[PDB]
């Protein structure tokens, strides 16, 4: 019985008590809110190929 | 170094900027009239687009905008009638001069604004002696053009043109407004009538007594 003197939790649950959630990455809250504002930008820039300036407030012509 | 289109250019950048106040958006339409810019569609669409942004509004820049829509012919009503709004809460604010001005404009227009031309009526007839001849015409103009067939108004409005005679252009004014409201008082229209061989100097004051006479059926000068 010298295996009931080995620490009885697992390698394995230490491995998932340790590492319980996948860690955020650094880069996924630049790519996420960079492709947020890129329609912020085709939106409402002025410059944009998709502006809705011309769609809210139609033009005195 | 005379630029006419080369100041388009510069009133055209001045009103395609973000935050054109009151006094800018005036002061565009006033040089685009005397500079009589009726071929230019788009420029006076870009004054007017932001004759309705523009949120503050003294007494001096908005009879000065609505002297340039009226005068230089350019009508949007969706602009001109909520102009009316400045107006009604200007309406002590404003000279008898420049209340000549407002009601000319917003009633040659057709603005349906009972509360601006029952109280810009009482107070042209709680201050009658206050306003010159041409200033009781304008008004009269206004509030028979806008809808109102305010009689109080057509009758102290004959009492100053029976006491005074007035110029060739304020009686056919006067012949215009009281052709719309149908009265063909014979009283005033033939005080109004005697103004017309002084000589005339446009053709459209000429003209505005023609249809105002035959409208009344009165007869020829």
């Amino acid at each position: 019985d010298r295996v009931l003197s080995l620490p009885a939790v697992s390698k394995n649950q230490v491995l998932e008590n340790v590492f319980h959630t996948a860690p955020k990455a650094p880069v996924e809250h630049l790519e996420k809110m960079v492709s947020a504002n890129s329609k912020v930008y085709d939106a409402l820039n002025l410059q944009s190929k998709r502006v809705l300036i011309w769609q809210v407030k139609p033009a005195l012509f | 170094e005379n630029d006419v289109p080369a100041i388009l250019k510069e009133i055209d950048s001045l009103v395609s900027r973000e935050a054109v106040s009151a006094k800018e958006v005036s002061d565009a339409a006033v040089a685009l009239t005397y500079l009589q810019v009726k071929a230019n569609r788009r420029l006076w669409g870009k004054v007017l687009e932001k004759a309705g942004a523009a949120q503050d509004y003294d007494a001096a820049s908005l009879t000065n905008l609505l002297w340039a829509i009226n005068t230089g012919g350019v009508e949007h009503f969706k602009t001109v009638a909520e102009l009316a709004g400045p107006a009604v809460s200007l309406l002590p604010s404003l000279s008898p001069v420049q209340l000549s001005i407002v009601v000319e404009a917003l009633g040659g227009a057709g603005v349906k604004n009972y509360e601006l031309y029952n109280k810009a009526s009482a107070v042209v007839v709680s201050k009658i002696g206050e306003f010159k001849p041409a200033e009781i015409a304008r008004v009269l103009y206004g509030v028979a053009f806008g809808g109102v067939n305010d009689v109080a108004l057509a009758k102290a409005a004959g009492k100053v043109f029976a006491s005074t005679e007035v110029d060739s252009r304020t009686a056919a004014q006067a012949l215009y407004a009281l052709a719309k409201l149908g009265r063909a008082d014979k009283a005033t229209v033939d005080a109004l009538l005697k103004s017309f061989k002084k000589g005339t100097e446009s053709a459209s004051d000429a003209a505005a007594a023609s249809f105002a006479l035959g409208s009344l059926s009165f007869k020829a000068e």
